[PDB]
């Protein structure tokens, strides 16, 4: 009990910010980024 | 505090009259109640070690969130006086039965506790069940009879509406 | 105010007659099954508490304009006096169907509802949705039908009770509309 | 007399020219107040019968009058209009205040600053302070009896209390604007058999209630308290100060000694002049009228005058560094 | 209209509170009381031409000073209302049997009643008299059962007490 | 009642002279502090629910005799009401922080509070222990020295705010005992 | 005595609050107005006896009936009171100029005179007639600031409007 | 019971929304316009009892009908509580003036007003130039350009001030008629 009562804020807040990550992944690939002709032209912005 | 005999005496006495044939007539029906009530009191004056240890670990079964760290019982000091908020509560249902009303559990388990657990952080759902545990637990031939086991679990939901 | 014992006396006295053993059989017959009321007042009041919020959550599930801005039961304190409000009309049913007849929910609690309602703005269809929530837990309480409660009884039948009880939350919606 | 439907009378304000009798009575104060659940409960006028309304109306608003059955028509008037719906149980203490049965009793029978403190426990269940007793005994020099009463009754206290349905009674609060305002409360309001009647003056409260100071004896505050609060402490403990006290709240004892005016003497043995302190500082008090051949001059030997301690500064104030 | 019922949903409606179990057992009284009194209801019923003619005259018997003249009773029609207002009397006694307690007796017979009598110069004690000779005709396995006849000899005498 | 600058005209008209220039920075000195006495009143009420929990609570944890059948802190009843008690003292407290001076506070809350406690059972050198924690709590939140809740303020010294609190909460305890 | 505030904390306190962020929102309004009626306090306290002996005979010049024998004025020791009585109102404007609001002009001022120069005969005319001359030999760069001179004339004309 | 800062969060409470940048700005000017509501306020509170002396003997030399016998203001008795019935209406203005909208005005003097004096037969049509006076009373002191009264203030325009006092009088003027 008190080792998960230590650590319940720690992974709570790092749930949060893997999932801002993803809402910004998506608003920005809706908004235009990483259509750019530099990005197109690399590999890894293929698969992207 | 509040029972039958108390009730219709303080009705008389706002009004300023004699006792009546009316309230002679309600503590006949005190009669034949209280060979009903008087063994659910005798049989939780008997068996109150074992309904509140059964009854204390049905509330952190269910939640046991208040065993960490900052919560309501996270030591063990804390731990032993909700064991001892529970039978402080099934003592008043004892207390309730004896007397016949809702008097002991008004004027010392129910009023004020709002107060008490809102200001001291204590959750009213986690007292509820330990309450609404040994209402389902009680078997009808088997721990007293049919109408001690109804006059029990009717002073066990005055406490759970109140607490509700 | 009046009981079941004593509305038949009062139409004794419109005639100045002496209420004799003709119409005591229909009296007789009250305490014959006065222990199944009892019992029908104590499932009643075992599950108040859980009676009002179930009816004004499923009267806000159904009407969910109550809960938009501009609606009757919009913040706090309007859903807290509308769960005040729910349980009044549920403890005076309560002491109707104790008593007999409803000459307690008619004077004490239903005479001048209709005229406070409208001065306040409380919708009225969603008051006739709330107490007819509350119909329906009032007679699978009393005839042992609720899906997440059984109560121990002993055996027989209870259905006229129902029907009395099912005559009292009626006579709140034929008040208020 | 007036209408079947009537909520306030005489138009203080503009706003009961437009007001509605409210439909059910008013809730209670929403603060804690654990001395109100030892207590007995609000009579109102849904509840209640006729029966326990003019009895709880006579046992608060009336004291403990005794009220024969022929005696008091006037009320007996007011009683017979709350029952058609003619005035409310607010109006209707208000035609019990403004009577002659009221006024015989306790306007021409007591004092003037005890007509006031007695006005407070009979309309509003409490004691006042004296900034709100000067305020109500300028009415009664100004504007006389009936527009005194009739500040009681359209204050913004009485409309929060009790409103238009039920009777006045002691309120116990639990946060009071003061904790002084509590205890003078307790102190007025004593339970059975009490009756303030040939209590010919109160002097106690009547001196209290004249220095926002002076706290009162709390004999006279475990006493009138609801019990299962105040068992152990009237076992034989505190319970002989309650004899004594009763034994001179009854009689009337008055409070220059013990209570208000305060002068530690000297000793009896430091002195030895006029030997005995039965007879210490007397000196005769010596009134002539000359007038004609009427007179009576006569010579009295007044009691122990004491010091003003109050108009003795003026000494060491007038002088201080003057004179 | 005061009644077992009626003192105790008048006494929790003034706290605001359910029926609780003192309210739920006072009419607990009112069953195991009801075979007594219902019982001594009928036999006044099927025989209150008998028993106002028993104790109507009791009152010109013992009280005869009555039916001289400048009095209360100078003609047959002033005789006859007053076996016309002791069978009234008699009416509320019948209805304070099935109701069970003293509420059709104040509110219809006893309010007012002096303030009428002190006007119209009827005598309270030759009402008395009429009622105290019906108090002591009571035979208990003659007229009704022995139970029976204790709540009808109660009520007689509340009447007594409300006209002494 | 009265605060700072009315303590300082009723000083001046018992001498029937008027308020001068040297009677003035004294005064002046009020106001320039004057931003400090209101960051220190916002420290107070801000976590005061907390303050009167573990005032009460660890009054309870020195005298564990309030909790046995026959102290004054048994039941849910006077557990209620001295967690209430101890809030109006709270409040007092800073409103004799906020005005400058406790006139608000000698007059209506400790004038009569020893007589009613007496007169009610209430143990009164129990209740100065709950009101010497409150003055420990108090002076390390104006002072930012708690060990479990720092807040932000700009740089300097108020340890004259503190020493005048704790003269506030010194004469709680001297009206009752 | 009515200052800012003590009618914040009397507010706080009729409804039992803590003090809010609204309170201490009006205590920050008292901040800013110190500098201009202090030394609209300060000006007033070191120059009290050369205004008063210019608007005590302003009186005098303007109500000269009121030196007849007869009246108001029969001698000399009248005067000299006539003086102190403006004297002292001089001292409470001083004294709601420091607290920050009516709090001394009303509670040692104003309740009262209503009835004491009424039944003295002291006309109220006559008191305004030494309180209006004051008002307006004050010119706002030679004797103050811009806003010293306001709130030092602020609280002269609501002596006026509670005077008359 | 509003100001004009909590009239705006009970229009955004209406869409549920945050008030925000597009709104704010209208009351950033409420602030910065702030020290010339305070002078306008000053201005009408200290020629009060000039003011409502002035309105009510004018209301007279228009209308002579209310000296004779049978008028309203007729007796030594009805004119002082017909001067006292015109400040009531000038501190009731004064607090909407001061608080920034009208809703002081409606709520707790203008409730029953109009059924007061049909009941009362007070007459409306010499109350109406009551205030009308009274309205052109204000907006001469509050624009400065009274006839025999000229006070101190800092140079600028306040006429949308006296634009808003014009519309609170004519708010006790569409009421009482
Ligand atoms: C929201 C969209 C929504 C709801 C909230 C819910 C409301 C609702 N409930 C019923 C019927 C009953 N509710 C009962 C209450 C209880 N059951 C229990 O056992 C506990 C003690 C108590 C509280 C939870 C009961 C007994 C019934 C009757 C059904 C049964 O026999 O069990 C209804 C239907 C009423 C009607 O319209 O006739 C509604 C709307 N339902 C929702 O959809
Ligand atoms: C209908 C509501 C029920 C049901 C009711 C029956 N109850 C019967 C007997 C009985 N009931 C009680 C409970 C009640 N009486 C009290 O005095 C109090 C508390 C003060 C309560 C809550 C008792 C004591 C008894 C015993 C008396 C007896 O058995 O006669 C019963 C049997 C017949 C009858 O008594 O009328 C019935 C049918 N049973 C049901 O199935 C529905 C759900
Ligand atoms: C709520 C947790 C507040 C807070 C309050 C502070 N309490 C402080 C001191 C203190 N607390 C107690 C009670 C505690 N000690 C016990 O032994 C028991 C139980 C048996 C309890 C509940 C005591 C006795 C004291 C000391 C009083 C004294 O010295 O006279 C305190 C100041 C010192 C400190 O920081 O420890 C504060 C600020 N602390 C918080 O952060 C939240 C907001
Ligand atoms: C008190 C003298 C104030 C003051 C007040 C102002 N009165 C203003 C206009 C006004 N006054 C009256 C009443 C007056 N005229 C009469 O004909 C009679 C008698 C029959 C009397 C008593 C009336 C009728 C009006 C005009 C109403 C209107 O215009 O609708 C007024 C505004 C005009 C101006 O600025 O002069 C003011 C300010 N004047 C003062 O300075 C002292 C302090
Ligand atoms: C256990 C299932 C609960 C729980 C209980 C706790 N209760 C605590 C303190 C407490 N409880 C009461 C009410 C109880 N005491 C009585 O004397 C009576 C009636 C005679 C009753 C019903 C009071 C008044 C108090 C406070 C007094 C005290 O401190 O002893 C408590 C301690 C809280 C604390 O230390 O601040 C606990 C932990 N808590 C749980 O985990 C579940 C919810
Ligand atoms: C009786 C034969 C005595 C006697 C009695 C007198 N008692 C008088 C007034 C009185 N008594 C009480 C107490 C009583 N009333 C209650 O309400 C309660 C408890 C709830 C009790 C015990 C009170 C309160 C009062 C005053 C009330 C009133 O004014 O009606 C009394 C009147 C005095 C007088 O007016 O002369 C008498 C004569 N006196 C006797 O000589 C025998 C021994
Ligand atoms: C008798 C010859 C009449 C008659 C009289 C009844 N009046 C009843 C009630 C009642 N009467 C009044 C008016 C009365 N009270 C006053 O204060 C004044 C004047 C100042 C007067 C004239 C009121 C207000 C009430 C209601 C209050 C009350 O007394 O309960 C009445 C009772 C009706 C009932 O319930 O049965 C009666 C019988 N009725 C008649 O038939 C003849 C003509
Ligand atoms: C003036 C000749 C004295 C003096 C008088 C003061 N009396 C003060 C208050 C006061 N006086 C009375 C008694 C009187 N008033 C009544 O209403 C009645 C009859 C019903 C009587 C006999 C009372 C009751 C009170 C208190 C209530 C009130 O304010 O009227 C008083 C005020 C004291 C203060 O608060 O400062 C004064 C100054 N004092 C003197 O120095 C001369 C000798
Ligand atoms: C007979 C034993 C008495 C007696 C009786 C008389 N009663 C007279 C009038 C009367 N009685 C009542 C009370 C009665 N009426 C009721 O409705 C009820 C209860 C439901 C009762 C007990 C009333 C209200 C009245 C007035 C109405 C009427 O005039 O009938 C009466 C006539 C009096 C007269 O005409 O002056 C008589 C003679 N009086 C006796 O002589 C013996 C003692
Ligand atoms: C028991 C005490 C004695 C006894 C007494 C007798 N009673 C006689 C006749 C009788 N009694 C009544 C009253 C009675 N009848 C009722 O209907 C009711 C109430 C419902 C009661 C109390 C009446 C009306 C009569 C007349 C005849 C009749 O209708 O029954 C009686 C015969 C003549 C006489 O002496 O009155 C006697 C001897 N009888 C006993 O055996 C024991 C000793
Ligand atoms: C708790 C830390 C104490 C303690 C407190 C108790 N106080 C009790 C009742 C009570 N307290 C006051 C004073 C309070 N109310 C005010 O209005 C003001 C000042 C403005 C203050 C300081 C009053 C007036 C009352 C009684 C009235 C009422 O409750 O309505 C109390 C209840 C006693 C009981 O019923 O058992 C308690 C327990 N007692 C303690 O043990 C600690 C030391
Ligand atoms: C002592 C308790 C603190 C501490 C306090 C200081 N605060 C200082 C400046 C300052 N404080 C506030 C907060 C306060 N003023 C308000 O008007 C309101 C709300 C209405 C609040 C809550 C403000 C705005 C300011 C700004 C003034 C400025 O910086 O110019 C301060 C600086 C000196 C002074 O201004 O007097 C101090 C020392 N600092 C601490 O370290 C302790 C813990
Ligand atoms: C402003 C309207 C004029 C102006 C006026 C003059 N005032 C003259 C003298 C003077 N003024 C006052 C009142 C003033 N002095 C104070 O100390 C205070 C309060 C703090 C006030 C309001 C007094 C008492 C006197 C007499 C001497 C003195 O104390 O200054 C004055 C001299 C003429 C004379 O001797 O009477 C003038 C011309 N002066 C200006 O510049 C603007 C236009
Ligand atoms: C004068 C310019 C008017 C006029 C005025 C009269 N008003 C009279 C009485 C009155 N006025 C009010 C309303 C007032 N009181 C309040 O408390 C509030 C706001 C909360 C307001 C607006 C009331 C309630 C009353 C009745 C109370 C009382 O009678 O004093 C009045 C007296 C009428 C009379 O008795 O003769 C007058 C003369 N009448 C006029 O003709 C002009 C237009």
């Amino acid at each position: 009990a008190k080792f998960r009562g230590s650590v319940l804020a720690e992974r709570g807040a790092m749930i949060t910010k893997a999932e801002s990550a993803t809402a910004s992944v998506i608003t920005s690939l809706r908004d235009g980024l990483y259509s750019g002709e530099a990005q197109l032209l690399t590999a890894s912005g293929q698969r992207l | 505090m509040k029972s039958v005999i108390t009730t219709v005496v303080s009705a008389a006495d706002a009004a300023g009259r004699f006792p009546s044939n009316s309230d002679l007539e309600s503590i006949q029906g005190n009669i034949q109640r209280s060979a009903a009530r008087l063994e659910a009191a005798e049989k939780l004056a008997g068996n109150h070690e074992a309904v509140v240890k059964e009854a204390g670990d049905a509330c952190f079964a269910k939640y046991a969130y208040l065993k960490n760290p900052g919560e309501a019982g996270e030591n063990q000091e804390k731990i032993n006086k909700c064991y001892r908020d529970v039978d402080h509560y099934m003592r008043l249902v004892n207390y309730c039965l004896v007397v016949g009303g809702t008097g002991p559990l008004d004027e010392w388990g129910i009023a004020g506790a709002r107060e008490v657990y809102r200001t001291l952080n204590l959750p009213t759902s986690a007292y509820v069940a330990s309450i609404a545990y040994t209402r389902d637990r009680l078997c009808v031939p088997r721990d007293m009879s049919a109408q001690a086991g109804v006059e029990f679990s009717a002073y066990l939901d005055y406490l759970i509406n109140a607490l509700s | 105010m009046l009981d079941a014992f004593s509305r038949v006396v009062v139409n004794s006295d419109a005639k100045a007659a002496y209420v004799g053993g003709s119409d005591l059989q229909a009296l007789k017959s009250f305490i014959a099954d006065g222990n199944k009321r009892l019992d029908a007042v104590n499932s009643i009041v075992s599950n108040a508490s859980c009676m009002v919020s179930d009816a004004v959550s499923g009267m806000i599930c159904e009407n969910p304009g109550l809960i938009s801005p501009g609606g009757n039961c919009y913040t706090n304190r309007r859903m807290a006096a509308c769960l005040r409000d729910g349980e009044i009309i549920l403890r005076y049913v309560s002491y109707a169907l104790l008593a007999g007849d409803a000459s307690v929910l008619e004077d004490r609690c239903l005479n001048g509802l209709k005229e406070t309602y409208i001065a306040l703005g409380v919708p009225t269809n969603s008051s006739i949705r709330a107490v007819s929530i509350m119909k329906a837990q009032a007679v699978a309480f009393i005839t042992n039908t609720a899906t997440e409660r059984k109560m121990s009884f002993a055996a027989g039948d209870c259905t006229s009770l129902a029907s009395e009880v099912a005559s009292y939350f009626d006579r709140v919606g034929a008040a208020i509309s | 007399l007036t209408l079947p439907g009537t909520a306030e009378t005489n138009l203080a304000v503009p706003s009961n020219a437009v007001r509605k009798v409210q439909p059910y009575p008013i809730a209670k104060p929403p603060s804690y107040s654990s001395v109100d659940s030892l207590r007995p409960a609000r009579v109102s006028r849904m509840d209640a019968d006729w029966a326990t309304i003019y009895e709880q109306v006579r046992r608060q608003v009336m004291g403990n009058a005794y009220v024969m059955e022929g005696e008091a028509p006037d009320i007996d008037v007011a009683f017979s209009q709350l029952k058609g719906g003619n005035l409310t149980v607010r109006e209707f203490v208000r035609a019990v205040g403004k009577s002659a049965s009221y006024r015989t009793r306790f306007m021409e029978a007591k004092s003037s600053y005890n007509f006031v403190l007695l006005n407070f426990k009979h309309f509003l269940g409490r004691a006042p302070t004296q900034e709100e007793v000067s305020t109500h005994i300028q009415i009664l020099a100004t504007s006389g009896l009936e527009a005194e009463i009739d500040s009681y009754i359209d204050s913004d206290e009485y409309k929060a209390l009790f409103g238009d349905h039920v009777v006045p009674y002691v309120v116990y609060r639990g946060t009071y604007l003061s904790s002084e305002r509590f205890n003078r409360m307790v102190k007025a309001n004593p339970g059975g058999a009490t009756s303030d009647k040939a209590k010919s003056n109160l002097n106690m409260i009547a001196t209290v209630a004249a220095d926002l100071p002076t706290d009162a004896i709390d004999v006279m505050r475990g006493l009138p308290s609801p019990i299962t609060s105040e068992t152990l402490a009237f076992g034989t403990a505190y319970y002989w100060a309650k004899v004594e006290k009763e034994a001179s709240e009854g009689r009337s004892a008055s409070p220059i000694g013990e209570k208000i005016g305060k002068f530690d003497h000297a000793p009896i043995s430091t002195y030895t002049s006029l030997c005995s302190y039965d007879k210490v500082n007397k000196a005769p008090q010596i009134s002539v009228t000359n007038v004609g051949s009427d007179e009576h001059s006569y010579v009295s030997v007044t009691s122990k005058y004491i010091a003003p301690d109050m108009a003795a500064a003026a000494q060491m104030l007038a002088d201080c560094q003057k004179y």
